[PDB]
RNA sequence: GGGAUUGAAAAUCCC
RNA sequence: UUUUUU
RNA sequence: UGUGGACCCGCCCCUUGGGGUGUGUCCAAAGGGCUUUGCCCGCUUCCGGAUGGGCCCGCGUCCCAUCAGCUAGUUGGUGGGGUAAUGGCCCACCAAGGCGACGACGGGUAGCCGGUCUGAGAGGAUGGCCGGCCACAGGGGCACUGAGACACGGGCCCCACUCCUACGGGAGGCAGCAGUUAGGAAUCUUCCGCAAUGGGCGCAAGCCUGACGGAGCGACGCCGCUUGGAGGAAGAAGCCCUUCGGGGUGUAAACUCCUGAACCCGGGACGAAACCCCCGACGAGGGGACUGACGGUACCGGGGUAAUAGCGCCGGCCAACUCCGUGCCAGCAGCCGCGGUAAUACGGAGGGCGCGAGCGUUACCCGGAUUCACUGGGCGUAAAGGGCGUGUAGGCGGCCUGGGGCGUCCCAUGUGAAAGA
């Protein structure tokens, strides 16, 4: 069985971008969907859309990358330089609203899951709530 | 040497004999009362019970039983003589107890 | 018996007292019920005595007993003035 | 180790062993001498190093090093132990305080006088 | 007891003129004139490229010796600046500048730091009407630093103030020259100090 | 507030008394995962009402005996013996791991 | 305890 | 055979 | 005598033994003083308050698993004893229970905390002084008196020790303040005082208080402060080096002028205002009087002398270099290493660096150490994958929906003593 679907999705994306794949499919789950909504909304991916692979529902994540570069290693700079699962099973991480970090001195995001929905660290701070620290993206 | 706080000890042994005496009466009367409650004499048992009670509260007056200890002994005594009087009841005097 | 007295909080040769409600049986610099004032005897500052009268009057309605000096300083701050 | 593992077992603090059983963990310890010897050093060097077997107030008989150019330390003389190993002599884990009870300071010692326990002289 | 001994030797060991001697650090006798190399037998030898530690050491000494202070008060003042709100670098300088002896020197009452220290020590200095004999007394802004009228008739004070006529004073200071008054208007800024010292190097000497 | 816990009765074999097993969830103070600890209380059952496998509330109470400071508030869930089976099995493993 | 010997020392040889 | 590769 | 309270029983309301009520029974006390017809200090019963406390519970609280099984009042019950009070706290009888790998039982170690130290923090270390709690009073047991003790300067008994002893028998108990001795690397005065604050008794006057306030000793810590400031030679003597030209110590000394630590003289405290007296009613309020250890000390004013410097270091880490002596010697040494004829490492000197009434050393704690890795490590060859499986406990858990709201998150609130920060 898949042990942690979210780490699996984070990683599907990580690997996918490391070889500069146009898209990548991840098994559909509402919570995953709500994550991809934050990635999209924050400009980390081009977007996502629901799809059916051999009858089973998935999410096509369309990733984005920077400009093709100069002399050797023309490979573009990454948009998602770093994706890390934080609160995994068997070691859970919940933060109060004053425990919510500042990711990359501002330039990254910390996806929280709050009782008021899946927020970024900014969204969840200005909403005045904390919750489970899902992952760093930056 | 020779603190006259020793006076205190001299008084201790005085009060020890006061306390010790009244208690000994209490017990010796209490048993007496119960002995007649078990033996079905109602009037005598109640007559003695009233003297027990009086001696109890009188010992509460001073430093022997001062607290609800006296009330403890009263409670247990009245319960025991009523219940022991339940064998062929006939509460003749009916003084100490309530209707 | 609960008492109103002073507790010395200055340093050597520099006393500062804390008018204080405590059980008579505790140490003088020990744990008290309530701090209800301070006393500076060398009068080093403009305000060297503060009381909060209406609290002292509480502790007197329930029978705290002030020291002769505590009562001196309380009276001075007008705890007993009834006009 | 998994989090479950660290929960179940947990880390193990590294107990540090003393390098000097001058007992009571004391800063110094007085003892009487047993012998006053001269030992040959480890491989890279060679000399005659004056050491001493000491019976200690802690209940220990240990070797101590006698610093300085020359000493008066004798068989029965009492001395204070400082601690600190002599590298190039195995077994010697403690030094000897010069300028203590029966151990004279170094005569004519003009440079490092705190160590070696010698007074301050006069200049005419 | 502060450093007491030959001073124009530290002028040399730092490599910069140290005006602790007061006058004669101006007349071409300072020994920084025609002797800029450090003291000792090996002074005229070619010096080796100093270690990174050596640099921050000589900078801290260069400042310390300038104000004429023990290491103890020096470091306690520094840690005070490290705790206080604001730039540690300039806060420290404002604090050293706030020493009563340093103010006295700075007000032109004394030829030198050391002389200012003795003048304070002997109670010749007034602060807001009161005698103060501590060279370490922290001057606050708005404090009037005067000369005790007892000593106003002394020839050393009239001697120095005589040369202070028309001499200009630091933008955070002001003085009346006849009545021998003076006032600490505000704390000096970095730009208010010409100190040939890099503060960052000193801060970086205490990170270790 | 009198403390009140909810647990599962794992012992019937006393008179007027039942053993209640109360789990408890809390994050580890250093390693932070949620750990599950559990404690057994001897709860007072005056009517011999509650049976094995019952899930009962238990209330801080005036001491009944040594080791009895709680009384059985009420019944939450009747007779789920799977809990009792986990406790019994765990007890049973201890017969190994000795010699 | 000195010479030969070795950068020196051991070993070896000489009074 | 022992130290010192200079 | 019965305001009232206590006990049995009944009824009501509450809900664990909380409040009311009825009948019955039981229970109170002390006087003293004067300005002696009225008032002050007391006394009795009851309710309430305030303060101090008992007992109970949840949670947290070091190491060893080379300690794995423990338990006979042991676990529960009924009744009883006891206590202020629940309770195997004890007792009788009944049931056969209770605890343990979530570490029972045993062993080692140890007062706990507020805090303190360190650290970027997380953490580690620690609990001296000060504050709070506990425990103990030569070792062990015990009760008495009392609101309160199972009582440091109270009692009884057993044990060990010191002293008296008419040999029959007695007296003791500084872990109270000083002081002695022992041990130890090491820890103070057989000091002043009731003036302050605080406590006990007293209507008060007042008495006691080694609590306390002060002094004494010890650089043990912290902090402030002095051993001079300004002028003074392209540069004395001595010392050191040298290419023998000179270089250094160095404006440093001399010497010129200025100030004036010590010390002398005089003045000289705050801490002290109540208790008390008088007016007013012994109230509010007003008024008035006595009251010092520190101490003639602090402080002020006058006069006034140039007037202790030390210790470590100079091979790298690490800031500071040359000469001579010594030749695997004498010795240095935190680690790496120096010395076997030119040693910046040994020893001295000149010089220099670092601190400065201190400076070094040893011990111990944290740091660097991401070197027990929660933050924040690893296991092919460096230390580390169990020889393999099956599987118990435990850990962990795919997609949708709904209830709950245990974890999780938010708001309010009580708490988080004072000190410290
Ligand atoms: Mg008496
Ligand atoms: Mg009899
Ligand atoms: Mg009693
Ligand atoms: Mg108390
Ligand atoms: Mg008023
Ligand atoms: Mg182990
Ligand atoms: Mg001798
Ligand atoms: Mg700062
Ligand atoms: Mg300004
Ligand atoms: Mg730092
Ligand atoms: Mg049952
Ligand atoms: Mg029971
Ligand atoms: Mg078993
Ligand atoms: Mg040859
Ligand atoms: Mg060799
Ligand atoms: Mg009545
Ligand atoms: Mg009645
Ligand atoms: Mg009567
Ligand atoms: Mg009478
Ligand atoms: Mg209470
Ligand atoms: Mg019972
Ligand atoms: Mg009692
Ligand atoms: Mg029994
Ligand atoms: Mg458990
Ligand atoms: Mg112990
Ligand atoms: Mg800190
Ligand atoms: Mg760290
Ligand atoms: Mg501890
Ligand atoms: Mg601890
Ligand atoms: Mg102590
Ligand atoms: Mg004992
Ligand atoms: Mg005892
Ligand atoms: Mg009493
Ligand atoms: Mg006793
Ligand atoms: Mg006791
Ligand atoms: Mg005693
Ligand atoms: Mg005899
Ligand atoms: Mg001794
Ligand atoms: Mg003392
Ligand atoms: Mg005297
Ligand atoms: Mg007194
Ligand atoms: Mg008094
Ligand atoms: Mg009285
Ligand atoms: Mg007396
Ligand atoms: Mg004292
Ligand atoms: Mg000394
Ligand atoms: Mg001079
Ligand atoms: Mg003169
Ligand atoms: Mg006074
Ligand atoms: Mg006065
Ligand atoms: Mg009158
Ligand atoms: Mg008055
Ligand atoms: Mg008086
Ligand atoms: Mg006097
Ligand atoms: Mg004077
Ligand atoms: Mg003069
Ligand atoms: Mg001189
Ligand atoms: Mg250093
Ligand atoms: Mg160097
Ligand atoms: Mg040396
Ligand atoms: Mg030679
Ligand atoms: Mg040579
Ligand atoms: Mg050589
Ligand atoms: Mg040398
Ligand atoms: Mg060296
Ligand atoms: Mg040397
Ligand atoms: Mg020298
Ligand atoms: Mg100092
Ligand atoms: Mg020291
Ligand atoms: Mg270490
Ligand atoms: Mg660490
Ligand atoms: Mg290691
Ligand atoms: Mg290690
Ligand atoms: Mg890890
Ligand atoms: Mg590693
Ligand atoms: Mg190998
Ligand atoms: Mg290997
Ligand atoms: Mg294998
Ligand atoms: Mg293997
Ligand atoms: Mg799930
Ligand atoms: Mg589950
Ligand atoms: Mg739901
Ligand atoms: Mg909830
Ligand atoms: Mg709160
Ligand atoms: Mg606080
Ligand atoms: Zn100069």
């Amino acid at each position: 069985m898949l042990t942690d679907p979210i780490a699996d999705m984070l990683t599907r994306i990580r690997n996918a971008t490391r070889v500069y794949k146009e898209s990548t499919d991840v098994p559909a789950s509402r919570f995953k969907e709500e994550i991809l909504r934050i990635l999209a909304r924050e400009g980390f991916i081009k977007g996502y859309e629901r799809v059916d692979v051999d009858g089973k529902p998935y999410l096509r994540v369309y990733l984005k990358y920077g400009p093709r570069r100069q002399g050797p290693d023309p490979r573009p700079e990454q948009v998602i330089h770093h994706i890390r699962r934080i609160s995994k099973p068997g070691r859970r991480v919940y933060v109060g609203v004053k425990e919510i970090p500042r990711v990359r001195r501002g330039l990254g995001i910390a996806i929280l899951s709050t009782s008021k929905g899946v927020l970024t660290d900014r969204e969840a701070r200005k909403l005045g709530v904390g919750g489970e620290l899902i992952c760093e993206v930056w | 040497r020779n603190l006259s706080a020793l006076k205190r000890h001299r008084q201790s042994l005085k009060r020890r004999l006061r306390n010790k005496a009244k208690k000994s009466a209490i017990k010796t009367l209490s048993k007496k009362a119960i002995q007649l409650a078990q033996e079905g004499k109602a009037e005598e048992a109640l007559k003695i019970m009233r003297k027990a009670e009086s001696l109890i509260d009188k010992a509460a007056k001073g430093s022997t039983l001062h607290k609800n200890a006296a009330a403890r002994r009263k409670s247990r005594l009245m319960r025991k003589v009523r219940q022991l009087l339940e064998a062929a009841g006939a509460p003749l005097i009916g003084g100490g107890l309530s209707a | 018996m609960v008492k109103i007295r002073l507790a010395r909080f200055g340093s050597k040769h520099n006393p500062h007292y804390r008018i204080v409600v405590t059980d008579a049986r505790r140490k003088r610099d020990g744990k008290y019920i309530e701090k209800i004032g301070y006393y500076d005897p060398r009068k080093t500052t403009p305000d060297w005595l503060k009381v909060d009268v209406e609290r002292a009057r509480y502790w007197l309605s329930v029978g705290a007993q002030p020291t002769d000096t505590a009562r001196r300083l309380l009276r001075q701050a007008g705890v007993f003035r009834q006009e | 180790p998994t989090i479950n593992q660290l929960v179940r077992k947990g880390r193990e603090k590294v107990r540090k062993k003393s390098k000097v059983p001058a007992l009571k963990g004391a800063p110094f310890r007085r003892g009487v001498c047993t012998v006053v010897r001269t030992v040959t050093p480890k491989k890279p060097n060679s000399a005659l190093r004056k050491v001493a077997k000491v019976r200690l107030t802690s209940g220990y008989e240990v070797t101590a090093y006698i610093p300085g150019e020359g000493h008066n330390l004798q068989e029965h003389s009492v001395v204070l132990i400082r601690g600190g190993r002599v590298k190039d002599l195995p077994g010697v884990r403690y030094h000897i305080v010069r300028g203590v009870y029966d151990a004279a300071g170094v005569k004519d010692r003009k440079k490092s006088r705190s160590k070696y326990g010698t007074k301050k002289p006069k200049e005419a | 007891g502060r450093y007491i001994g030959p001073v124009c030797r530290l002028c040399r060991r730092e490599g910069v003129k140290l005006y602790l001697k007061g006058e004669r650090c101006y007349s071409p006798k300072c020994a920084m004139e025609r002797r800029p190399y450090p003291p000792g037998q090996h002074g005229q030898k070619r010096a080796r490229r100093p270690s990174d530690y050596a640099v921050r050491l000589r900078e801290k000494q260069k400042l310390r010796r300038i104000y004429g202070i023990s290491e103890r008060q020096f470091r306690n003042l520094f840690e005070e600046a490290s705790k206080k709100k604001g730039v540690t670098g300039s806060v420290f300088l404002g604090l050293l500048e706030s020493r009563l002896d340093n103010v006295v020197y700075r007000l032109g009452f004394a030829v030198s730091r050391r002389q200012a220290r003795q003048l304070v020590r002997h109670g010749h200095i007034t602060v807001n009407g009161r005698r103060v004999d501590l060279p370490s007394y922290r001057v606050r802004p708005g404090d009037e630093i005067a000369v005790a009228e007892k000593s106003r008739n002394l020839e050393l004070i009239r001697q120095n103030l005589e040369a202070m006529k028309g001499r200009k004073v630091g933008p955070w200071l002001s003085l009346d020259v006849e009545g021998m008054k003076g006032k600490f208007l505000r704390l000096p800024d970095r730009e208010d100090l010409a100190l040939p010292v890099n503060e960052q190097l000193v801060i970086e000497f205490y990170s270790r | 507030p009198k403390k009140v816990l909810t647990g599962v009765v794992v012992s019937d074999k006393m008179q007027k008394t039942v053993t209640v097993l109360v789990e408890r969830q809390f994050p580890h103070p250093l390693y932070g995962k949620v750990i599950k600890r559990s404690k057994k209380y001897l709860a007072h059952d005056p009517e011999e009402k509650y049976k094995l496998g019952d899930v009962v509330e238990i209330i801080e109470s005036r001491p009944i005996s040594k080791r009895k400071r709680f009384r059985v508030l009420r019944l939450v869930e009747s007779g789920r013996m799977d809990l009792v089976e986990k406790y019994l099995i765990r007890r049973q493993n201890y017969q190994s791991l000795s010699k």
